[PDB]
Order: structure tokens, then C-alpha cells, then sequence
């Protein structure tokens, strides 16, 4: 029998191994193909459970290029290198997030 | 008829209107009727329209005090059943005025509750009911629905994971909270009372609520993810039901559950209104293929009951398992899901849908999958239910060889691996084993879970 | 979801 | 079992106890089980005992936190069904600790509500349930019962006469009260709302209550006999149900009714407690042989539902008609009556009674006969139901050629002629026609009633 | 008149008192009356005094039961309108006894609500109303007013900045809170619900309140400045209105808003009393130049409505935009501002003020500027409204090319640059461009804002 | 519109739907509109549909968070007033 | 598109560039010309949202000399060099503050 | 009735 | 404000 | 009245 | 009484 | 304790 080690988690996909560039890219491709608008949120690690993280600029409404989203993830990282950074995908038909996952767990 | 003549009469001349076009406001019903031998189809359909509306087994003089032509239910079309020959389909329209606003069972029990036959029908079965939008707008519906529930719990991009605490009965409150704590800290979004956990001698409800809530807060702090436990407020009386719900709200419990079978429509509808007034999520359990919805030629079909439960109100709805069901009824599983979640369901005989059902803006309901499901079921479950569902793994979590936390983690890893693979475009049902096997390379909990139960 | 599959659509 | 071993296991070794003698406090259940092919009877009976109690589809470690041997349901005997061979009878005992006190459906839904099979059973049917006296004492039961009801209404020596107002739907409140007034002044003890008369656009509930109560007081003053009308308080929410019941009490209405199917157990149990607190008689309608209790090999038998309704509480109970039923099920009709009214019902397989049912001091319930019955049915009805019953003649009264008052009088004369003849020692069923014909010589209303409907 | 004589009579002899000097306690009204052709001015003025007080179209005997001379409204002066010739000004005095204390609309609807003409007037328009101090003291007035509001929010030395979230409808609660959070952290003092954001299917009110409050707390912690969001409690019923206001207070929201047009006087007055009892600031929206106050010869002038809103109670008042209005109505804009904020407003015909209005100690109200305003409007806005105002930039903030935070900062920089320049003695309206251009050298957000919309 | 572009825009392209058949559930309104001089009828009817529903005097980015096509009021027919010529009838569905 | 940087603010004029001596002086001149009495409040940075800051001495009722106010600002600074310091102007006719702004953001 | 048919009898 | 422009003044 | 002039009629 | 001796009179 | 010494045992 193995003992389960308790650690903080980061919602969807945080129980998988941390994503490389290809796995992140594939999720953004999925969100765009669903017609969702990618967006970037960031927050201080201690505030990760708030409903309202900082929004990075505006959601990239009608963005079709995955590389633009990746560049803005990098831009947000540089602006707030200690913040947790989350990739969200807005679904205007459901007025929900079709997808959301943390790309950088912060420090 | 303008004049009173006492005596038994046929119903065909009043209650069979083959030239009637249903109004948009009409409640429409599709009955599978097997008539008594010798009785014509048009007469038997007329008999069901009479008994479920303004008809009496003998002529009464009080009919002449009102206008029957406006108020009566009237059968307007008859269709053969594809397969049977004894039975036929009767389509009967009911003026919306026949029913109490916001009381959808008053529709239901009028239709089949007390409809014995008027000596013309030997077999009745309610297949579908078209609730017009005008009537839908009068019902409370789900207190929150899928989108608001995801916003309240901050959960996006995957099905939610749940687990009923086992054994179903026998655990003390503190031991119950221990099981809950271990499941929640391991990666489940929710735990839940068993449907028949109310307030028993071995575990009084108030003690359970307190220990469970302490377990929920602890695991939430230790995971950084929102957690919940469906506290069962099903109670012998409405006062007791409300009292337990109030205590759930008082201690900060985000979600409660109600056994619709135990409690009944009146309690459930009141509870759903209370939940919207108090911002508490409401999980509904109503077993189908059990007493009511299992017999294929006798009873009320589960899609009618599904429509009722959505109107009565619930944020989650659970009946039985879907994966163990055959590929044939999977099409009926997919149609069941759509009635729960979609805004407009078009008619489709192949799925058993005889009318367009318009929900308008009424929120959708989370579909819940349970049963004896474990990690190996995860690919099929993700593929069938999609994201707007709750996958409950009771035995699949507490039956893990390393305990609840490891079991919760195994299911959480399996779920996320399937969701990620689906988002990558892979056919997760065909590639299920490979997806789980690969994810099992990084999750020892998942690895031994796959060895505990069979593919 | 919600408004994707409306009768209006 | 003292050690934890994950994995699916058989249930026979834990949940099949052929040497178990049930304790007097045990809830006993008799299931008609058809097992999956290949599965042994002892295993399938064990599977039903497990799933309806402390069993899980796979072994869970939390079982070891409690003592299963005390808490588990355990099958203790298996018997062949006389006639079938696929099915068998499983007798399963449940410790009383498994259930919430005073919540008899928590017993019911634990037993069959959510019991699918654990992959060992392909067919289940709950035949009888022994509620031990210890559990019976925790339930509210009828708010008044037969003897107190007769004392409150000052009615002795005969069945009570009732009538549902017809048409079932469509009458305005004032016209509803007119029909009620005419029936009551003609000789009926009671009138009643139809089960699906709640609060519709054509007749709002408060207007109905007022006009009906005015009708009731008027007819009582003009006959010198106590009168009542079952005001239907069935409502979409408990608050609304209680509000209508409170208004019934406020205006002096002696009796209300509740559609158990529409409302549900929780609402009904709360209403029955309210009725005892407020001295209001409670009539219960629960259709049987409808959805739930009609299928002979799939569902819950009506005698189990009858026991539940008595514990949940009601002064009257109505399901369906008894005279149209065949002479074969008349023995089942007589057994049904006894479960409602008697204090101790001995076991009798011929009537479907598998256990001695002890009610102790729990009051009996008036049995109600309805359906398409008229004067010609009166001899059989008096003979079958006896004095402690309510005979409801809806169409039989409002369908009289001379209107409600004459119809009420015809039924009242027929009833009293049958009761008087019975008290004189005559065999009223064999001599029924002669008894009615003789009474018809002095009652023109009865005379034409007998000419209106066929012997 | 001491004797009763039935029949239609003229009103001049009772209701035209040219020698009447108004008492200090009299409610005074100035009507612009266009009489029916042939009717003398003194008669038509008498007709309006009669119909808005104790007059009847025909003589009634009940007049002699009371003293008309004390209770009647009486016209006491007539003046030509400068410009028109058909119309004239009637000054009518009403004894304070005619009105319910603390119910200022009872004054208003008595005056013009139901005053059709008595066949002597073809055109009526209420220009000004003198509420005597005795009556003012009976009204609740603003729950806090300018000075207390500044103390509660710790805001001094500048106008406050606000912003309505856009789009007006369609955003989910969480997305709504995101927009709010971004605006507040960028430098706005307030955000607000749109007037017609109540509780819609896309965003239920309780979810909105929770997410907005989380947004407000977060931005307050990250800026070190007090923040608020006007939560719209406008509701279909008073119970629902109070419930939402109570939830706003419960979660710590400092300020709520009420659409006076939607809600009405009774709801607003009750809400304002509630706000004073619970220490919540109250923002009032009442559109003027819309239905009621736009027609220059037909309707109620906005300054009368302004007086009513101050007495009814509100800490902020908003109607329409002021800068887009012409320089001519700027004098009417300045007079409007003074009625809101000052203690004593002297008579001034040039501004439309026909009576000295004494408010005594009744607190002033923040004047609110909105409309399609952006950074370029800031100099004029600061100059016109001064410090005791709220400048709301909905589109001007959320329409910034770099998003809400940058837009909020642009407006915040523009506002502070204008205030600083004003305090330095510069003519900020004449030097507006140079002031903004200089401040834009240090604020890239402001720089591109000035490039986004035209000077 | 899928992309955010700040600035004042006309309403005709979003709020004037001459091919729209009102749903049975739609709130229908008939306005007698006198437009500002120069403004086309279809634009003014679109302006009333916008301001009485989901429209703003300038483009807001929050429109893209929801589906305007479902929620907007939209003018669907214009008729002359019998007698006047300045005014016209706008039929708007909500 | 530029990202808006979140920082703590200090109410009126804190969105403008920090004031030099002339801009501060002009505001005090304005307050005196309005007939308001200048006053000085100070507080520890973490308590800046309290309703009641420490009052420096008494409000300078009927002070006409701008340089006296400036000197007292300096005196308060020296006495509490880590405190936020606020210039207030009491309006006895409104019993409100006609003006208030932070002259030193504290440390 | 009531006490005629008791288990006690 | 408030008491600056009173009728008393 | 009431049901004489219905849309149903 | 009441309105006989008013300040108005 | 509790269930060790039951009548059931």
C-alpha cells in the first residue's frame, strides 16, 4: 500500500503531468476549433481561489492563430513572473468557460 | 350537446376530433393504447381523452354548465406502433387551462395518475408529453442549472467527479466525515449521502452535516479546489426537510440532495424554490427502470419523468447507469441527455421523441452517471455524457486497494486523461485502454485501480 | 451550449 | 471479515443467513426474485439483501469501520413461487436501525427504490413487508381513524356516501358549489374535489373553498345531518399545501383530501400531522393498478403501498373500484380492507399475506369504493366493504336524470335499504334486486335510477 | 356658500383669489395653462385650482360639511409667458393639510396626476412647485447625502468616477465581475449595473452580487482606495427589492442603485428609508427628457421631478448627459445642479425657478453625468459639475483599445489633470486640450484614449 | 461580429432584420418613429431596437461575451403612417 | 493593446502624476480661498482605509497663510516619517471635507 | 372492531 | 454647502 | 363571454 | 372649532 | 461497546 501525498491542485489537468508545449498547443487548438475565444488570467498564488483573477488585456475574441495566444501567455508571464497564469476559453453561446487550465503554477 | 340526457354514452362523438389541429398552448400527449377487444381505436382514444379530462363514465347534467368544446381533451390522431399490432398511438391535446400553473405533476396525474379506461382500454402507456412554452414559463425549473453551477463552483472544461459514501448504511457521523474527507482531498469534486441516508440511529442528520462540512472545508483548503458534498435533506415532513436544508445553508454547504422518489413532487418543488432563494445547488435522485419506468408496455416512460424533474427543479439528475446498457439504448441515452440539457429538442421517433419540446431559457440539468462504474468505464462515460455531467464513482473510489484518497486520484487521473485525449481529437472510446495505460504510467494509483477491476 | 441550439436558431 | 481486500466478491457468504431467525424488531421483506441465468438462488437473494442495505458492488474498506453483522440486511429463507419456476421468494430481514424513525418510505425506497441487482437479479418484486410494532409506534398514522371520524361527524350504523363532482374539470367555483349543494342536500354525507382539481384558471382554489363551504353549511342546515366536502389541498409546494389546508380549517371545513401520487410522501406525512394538530379529517387518494401496482411480476404490490399509506396517515384511503374486479380478486379485496382497518392481520398466503402485521393501537382507515358504480352495485358494495367504508358515487349521482339531489337520494335510499336488509339477516347480494325493487316502490328517485343504468 | 344648490357652476368665484397672500406653509404651484377658447384666464386658473384640490365638475352637497375656504386650492396670481400668448402662468396655493406627510408624490399626483381640466383648460404644464420647509421636514430625503457619502467612502477633493458595465445586457455573472474588477483596479471609484440589469436568465441577481462583490474587494485591496459597485436592486415586488438590498448589505456592498422609473415612488421611498437604516448608499436613476420631461409645453418639468427625487431620497441622481446639451440649456443645467445640492435656492426666472426653495438641513445629492462621454469631455464636465458629482464613463472606459483597466486609468488621469489645473486657477474649459495633452505625455493610456475618440 | 473594435458604429447592420419572422414567444412592439433629418428609416428603427435592448451608443467589448443575435431586439418591418409622412411605423421584436 | 497595471491608490488626484510643491501649494490656496480650514491627518500605511486617521494637532481654523500649512505638513512628516500624510480642508458650512488628498504616500 | 381482533386476543 | 444657502441666511 | 371569443374559436 | 381659529384666518 | 452487547448478539 502506498500513501497518498497531499498537495495543492490547479483544477482541470492538474492531476496529469505538467504540460509541455505540444500539449498546451493542442488544448488551445481545441478551444479555437470549438469557436471559443482564448483568454489569459493571472493572479497571486495566495489568491488562486478568488472568483476574479486579473484578466490579461481582453479575451482574444475571434483569434484563430494559436501562436498569438502562446505569445500573449509569454507576455503575461514576463509582466507577472510570480503569478499563476491560467488559459481560459470563453464560450459565448453558453456564457461559460468551455475550457480552463493553469499553464504556469506561479511562485 | 345542448340538452341533458342521462345514461352511458360513447365518447367518440365528443372526444375524437381527427380534424383538430393542436394549438401552440396545448399540452400534447402520446399514449400507446391497447383497446379492449371489439372496441374501435377511435373510441378507445376518445375514452382516454375523456377520462383524462372532462369525461364521466355516464352523462352528467353539469357538463351543460360549461363549454366542453373548449375544455375537453380531444384525441386528434392515431398511428400504428412499429412492431406491435394490438397497440396504437393516440395523440391527445389538452387545453392549457386544465392545469394548475407551475404544477407539472397536476398535468401528469391528470394524464395517467387516475385514468383507468372507461371500459374501452385494456392497456395504457404515456410515451411523450409536449409541455408548451407557455406552461414551461410557469414552472420554477432548475434553481441554477449547468452554467450557473459551473460559475458557482468554478469548474470548467470537464465532467465533475462524485462519489457516494459506502457502505450505504452503518457509518457513524465522524467516520462518514472521514470517508468524505479522504475522497475529497484525493481529487473528487463532490461526495454525497446515499439516497437512504437521512437521519438514522447510527448517524443523526445534524451530526453528519457538521462532520461532513468540516471534512469539506478541510479538503478544500488542502487541494485549493472547491469541494462539495450532497447533504441529503430528504425528510418525513416538509418542516423537517426545510430545517435540514436551512442547517446546510447555515454551515456553508454549497449543495444538497433530495430523493424525489422518497420525498415526492410537492416536497421537491418546494425545495427547488427554496434552493434558488438561498443559492444552494440541488441534486435530484429519481431511480428509473425501477417500479415506474422499466416495463416497456406498462407505465410512464423515463423521458416524461425526465421532463417533469427538469420543470420541478434540480441542478443534477440521477437515475441509473448508462454504460452497462446496450448500444441499442445508447441512442435513448443520448436523447435522455438532450432533454436534460438542451433548450430545444426536435421531434425524432427513432429516439422516442414524438413532439418538439421547447424549453426556451429554462436552464439545463447536469446528467449524472453512477452504478458499478470504475476507471475502465471512463472513456465511454466521457464520450457519452460529455463535459456537462457528473460521474459518480462510489465503490470505484472507496473500493480502491489503497483507500479513498488514492481511489479519488485514480478516477481523477483517468477522467483528465480521457478529457485531454478527447480535446486532442482522439477517439477515446476506441483508444480507451491505450489512453488509460499511458496515463497509468505516471499515476500508480490509476495503475493498480486498472488492476483491481477488469477492462 | 445554452443558446446554441435554440428554436430561434 | 476482519481484513481489507479490494475487488468484486460474491454476496452469499455475508448476506445469505439460512440459520437466521428474525428478531421481533426486524423489518421483514418478501421479494419475488427472478435471478440472472446461472446465478444461484442463495446468491441472488444475498445480492438483494446487500444492495438494499450495506452492500456495495465491490469491497470497500469502510465496511471494517462498522459492524456489518449487526447492520446488514440478510436473506434468511427461500421459497418457490406456486405456479412459476423461474421466480422464487426471498425473505430478507433488516435491522430496525437501518431506517429513520417515522419515515416509512425510507424503508420503502431502501428496499426497492434504488435496488437494481448487483448483476445477479433480472427481476424483482416486493410482495410484503413486515413493519414491526416498534417501528409502527414511531409513525404518525391516521390523524383520527374510523372511530374518531364517526364520532366527529356523528355517523353510525352504515357506510358513508360520497360523490366526486363531475365534470372532473371545467366548472366555475360557484357552479361547483351549486353541484355540491345539490348533492349534499339530497342525502350524501360527503362530496369531494376531483383529484386533479387544485387551483386552475377556471376555478381558483380560494373561490372554490368559499363557495363549497357555503354549500356545505346550507345543505347541513336543510337536512339536519352533518355534511362535508373533501377540499383538495394538493399543491405544487408545501407552503401552498399548508396555506390551503389552513384556509380550509379557518372556514370550518371538516375534511380535506390529498392526492398522494401528485403530492408525495413527504407532503402527505406533513399534512397528516397537521390534520391531527388541527382536527381536520384527511382523505387520501392513491391510484393503484396504475403505473406502480398493476404489473403482477414487476413492481410493488398494493398491499405494501396500503401499509405505507396507513403509516403515513390518512382517515380515508381510495385506489380503484372493487365490484368490477373478478370474484377471484375479491379475496384480495377483503385482505386489502383488513390491512386498512384491523389491528392485527395474521399471515395468510392465499390472500398474499406473508407476515403477521401488528398495528397495535394505530387507528384504522376508511376504505373507499369508487369507479363507475351506481345503485345496482349497492348490495355488493355493502356486503364487501361493510359499514366502515365510504361509497363514492360521482357519475352515479350527477348522472341521475333528475339531477344531483334526486341522484343523491336514490343512492341514499339504496344504501339504507341494503343496510336494513343486511341487519335483518338477508343475503343482500343474492337478494339485491328484490331489495332494491322493494325500496324503489317508495322512492321514485331510486326507481328511475334503476332504469337509468343496467342491473 | 352656505346653502346647497345642485348644478354645474363656474369656479372663478371660489377658486380665484387674486388678493390671497400664500402662507409660508402653502404648497405653491406654477402651471403654464392654455385655456379653452373663450374661457377667461381667471376662470381656467380657478378650474385647475378646483380640480387639483376640493373641486367637482358639479356642485356637491358634501362641500357644506367642511370648510372649503380653508381646504381649497386657490389661484392667486396670473402672469403672461414671455414668448407665448396663448399660454399664461397660474400660481396656485395649496394648504399643507391637503397632503400626506412624507409622501411627496401625493402632492405631485394631486397637482397633475389626475387633473384633466373641468372643460376650461386645453393645455397644462407644471413648471415649479414650492415645497414649504414644514413639508420638507416630513420627508426622509437622501439617506446620507454628499458630505456623509464622502466621509463613508473617504473620497475628497474631486468628482467621483463611475462606469456602467457594457454591453447593457448579455454578460454572465462571472464575466460581469471580471469587467467590474478590471475597471475598479484601473482607477474608477465606482462601477454600476445597467438600469435594466435586474435578474435575467443569463445572469441571476444573486450570482451577480457575489461575483461583483468579490471583484470590488479584490480591486480595493490592489489599489488601496475604497471601491463600490451600484448593485441594482430594482425588482418586480417590494419583497424582492428588499431581499436583494439585504443581500447587498450582507455581503458588504457599500452602495446600491434603484431605477426610479421602473420601481416607482413607493418602492424608492421605502428603499431610501431602508438605506438610511442600514448605512447603504443609494444611487437613483430617473431618465429625464424621456416620456415625461422632454415636451416643452406638455408634461412635468425636470426640476419638479428633481425636487421629488431629493425628497423621496437618493444619494446620487442621474438623468441624462449635460455636455452634449447646448450652451443655452447649460444655465438650466447649473440650476438643476443647485436644486440637488444646495440648501436654499433663490427664485430666478431666467433659470426657470419661480419660487424660493428652502431645503433647510436636508442633505444634498450627488449629480451624475453620463451619456456618450469620454476623456475629451472631462474639462467641461469638471467645470460644470464641480467636485460634488459622479462622472460615469461606461463606453468611455470599456471602449478603450487596451481594455477596462487602461480605460479607467485614462479617465482617472484626465479627471485629476483637470482638477489640478482648476485648482491652479486655469480656465480648464478654454485650456482643456492643452491640459489633457500635457497629462497625456505621462499617461500612455490617456494618450491613446484621446486618439480613440474625437476632440 | 466576432472581433472587438472600439468606436461609434451604425446600428443598421445588427438591429435591422427585415427578413426576421417574429417567434410566437417574442414581445412585439410598434413604434411611431420620427427620425432625425437625414437619418434613414432602417437606421432609426435599428437605433430604437438597440437602445431598448442590447445596444450601446459605442461598441463595447462585453458584447462578445454573450450572443447578441439571440438577445438583441431587432426591427423587422417598417410601415408608413396613414396621414403623416415624417413618421413611420417600426415593428421590433424582443 | 496595453495591459492595465493594478496598484494601490490614494483617492483624489492619486491618478495624476505625484504633485510637486507648486501643485500642492495651489490646492491649499484653493481650499483657503474657499473659506475651508486646512488640516493634516496621518496614519500607518496598512490602516489607510480607516475612517479615522490620526489628526495632526488641530485643524488650522482660520489659517490664511499657505506657508504655515506647508510647514505643518513638514512637521507631521518628521514626527511620523513612515506614515501616509493627508491634507484635508474642513468645510464648516457643509460639515464635510471640501478637499482631501494624500501628500505623502508613506512607507 | 378496534380491539376485537388484537394480537392480545 | 448645506447651511451656506439657507433661508436663514 | 369568457370562452366565446377564444383564439381556439 | 378646529379650523375656525387658524393662522390662515 | 454500542453493538457489542446487543440482544441480536
Amino acid at each position: 500500500m502506498q500513501d497518498y501525498k497531499q498537495s495543492l491542485k490547479y483544477e482541470t489537468f492538474s492531476y496529469l503531468p505538467p504540460m509541455n508545449a505540444e500539449r498546451i498547443r493542442a488544448q488551445i487548438k481545441y478551444a479555437i476549433a470549438q469557436g471559443w475565444s482564448p483568454g489569459i488570467e493571472h493572479v497571486e498564488v495566495k489568491n488562486s481561489m478568488n472568483q476574479y483573477w486579473y484578466m490579461w488585456k481582453l479575451p482574444f475574441f475571434g483569434e484563430q492563430n494559436v501562436d498569438n495566444v502562446l505569445a500573449e501567455i509569454e507576455a503575461c508571464r514576463s509582466a507577472y513572473p510570480t503569478h499563476q497564469v491560467k488559459l481560459v476559453a470563453y464560450d459565448n453561446y453558453a456564457q461559460s468557460l468551455g475550457l480552463a487550465f493553469v499553464v504556469y503554477r506561479g511562485n | 350537446v345542448k340538452k341533458y340526457s342521462a345514461g352511458v354514452k360513447e365518447y367518440r362523438q365528443t372526444y375524437w376530433m381527427p380534424e383538430y389541429t393542436p394549438l401552440d398552448s396545448d399540452i400534447l400527449a402520446c399514449f400507446k393504447i391497447t383497446p379492449q377487444p371489439g372496441v374501435d381505436r377511435e373510441e378507445a382514444a376518445a375514452a382516454v381523452a375523456a377520462e383524462s379530462s372532462t369525461g364521466t363514465w355516464t352523462t352528467v347534467w353539469t357538463d351543460l354548465l360549461t363549454d366542453m368544446d373548449y375544455y375537453k381533451g380531444r384525441a386528434y390522431r392515431i398511428e400504428d406502433v412499429p412492431g406491435d399490432d394490438a397497440a396504437f398511438y393516440a395523440f391527445i391535446a389538452y387545453p392549457i387551462d386544465l392545469f394548475e400553473e407551475g404544477s407539472v405533476v397536476n398535468v401528469f396525474t391528470s394524464l395517467v395518475g387516475n385514468v383507468f379506461g372507461f371500459k374501452a382500454v385494456r392497456g395504457l402507456r404515456l410515451e411523450d408529453v409536449r409541455f408548451p412554452l407557455a406552461y414551461v414559463k410557469t414552472c420554477g425549473g432548475p434553481p441554477h442549472g449547468i452554467q450557473v453551477e459551473r460559475d458557482k463552483m468554478n469548474k470548467y472544461g470537464r465532467p465533475l467527479l462524485g462519489c457516494t459514501i459506502k457502505p450505504k448504511l452503518g457509518l457513524s457521523a465522524k467516520n462518514y466525515g472521514r470517508a468524505v474527507y479522504e475522497c475529497l482531498r484525493g481529487g473528487l469534486d463532490f461526495t454525497k449521502d446515499d439516497e437512504n441516508i437521512n437521519s438514522q440511529p447510527f448517524m443523526r442528520w445534524r451530526d453528519r452535516f457538521l462532520f461532513v462540512q468540516d471534512a469539506t472545508e478541510t479538503a478544500e483548503a488542502q487541494t485549493g479546489e472547491r469541494k462539495g458534498h450532497y447533504l441529503n435533506v430528504t425528510a418525513p415532513t416538509p418542516e423537517e426537510m426545510y430545517k435540514r436544508a436551512e442547517f446546510a445553508k447555515e454551515i456553508g454547504a454549497p449543495i444538497i440532495m433530495h430523493d424525489y422518489i422518497t420525498g415526492g413532487f410537492t416536497a421537491n418543488t418546494g425545495l427547488a424554490k427554496w434552493c434558488q432563494d438561498n443559492g444552494v445547488l440541488l441534486h435530484i435522485h429519481r431511480a428509473m427502470h425501477a417500479v415506474i419506468d422499466r416495463n416497456p408496455n406498462h407505465g410512464i416512460h423515463f423521458r416524461v419523468l425526465t421532463k417533469i424533474l427538469r420543470l420541478s427543479g434540480g441542478d443534477h439528475l440521477h437515475t441509473g447507469t448508462v454504460v452497462g446498457k446496450l448500444e441499442g439504448d445508447r441512442a435513448s441515452t443520448l436523447g435522455w441527455i438532450d432533454l436534460l440539457r438542451e433548450s430545444f429538442i426536435p421531434e425524432d421517433r427513432s429516439r422516442g421523441i414524438f413532439f418538439d419540446q421547447d424549453w426556451g431559457s429554462m436552464p439545463g440539468v447536469f446528467a449524472v452517471a453512477s452504478g458499478g462504474i470504475h476507471v475502465w468505464h471512463m472513456p465511454a462515460l466521457v464520450n457519452i455524457f460529455g463535459d456537462d455531467s457528473v460521474l459518480q464513482f462510489g465503490g470505484g473510489t472507496l473500493g480502491h486497494p489503497w483507500g479513498n484518497a488514492a481511489g479519488a486520484a485514480a478516477n481523477r487521473v483517468a477522467l483528465e486523461a480521457c478529457v485531454e485525449a478527447r480535446n486532442q481529437g482522439r477517439d477515446i472510446e476506441k483508444e480507451g485502454k491505450e489512453i488509460l495505460t499511458a496515463a497509468a504510467q505516471h499515476s500508480p494509483e490509476l495503475k493498480i485501480a486498472m488492476e483491481t477491476w477488469k477492462e | 451550449p445554452r443558446l446554441d441550439l435554440i428554436e430561434q436558431a
